[PDB]
């Protein structure tokens, strides 16, 4: 993926603040008195491998 | 380029009422084509007495 922006001239430093929007979801499994497993997925924009 | 593009950059249309006053209406109309044969009529009732001067004074 590519992008432009065209944007006003600032006269000062600034930043494109950029939201890639994804779903961000854990799913929480307590099998065992006192253990909680929890599973994460971003996707797409996963982290891990 | 930059700096100001942020923001952006007929004949006859023969109107008729104009500054005069305003206008009133009224229906109690025209008694005065009468005096028009009235006057016309006296005026020959003049002459014609002028006219009885003259043809008495003829006698």
């Amino acid at each position: 993926l590519d992008m432009t922006f065209e944007v006003d001239p600032m006269d000062e430093p600034t930043l494109l603040y950029l939201l890639f929007e994804v779903f961000d979801v854990v799913r929480v499994h307590q099998p065992h008195r006192g253990v909680i497993e929890a599973v994460y997925l971003r996707t797409p924009f996963s982290a891990g491998n | 380029a930059a700096a100001a593009m942020t923001a952006t950059r007929m004949p006859s249309s023969g109107s008729s009422p104009s500054v005069p006053s305003s206008i009133i209406a009224e229906e109690k109309l025209l008694a005065l084509l009468a005096e028009l044969e009235a006057l016309s009529r006296q005026l020959a009732a003049l002459t014609q007495q002028v006219s009885e001067l003259r043809e008495q004074q003829q006698q």
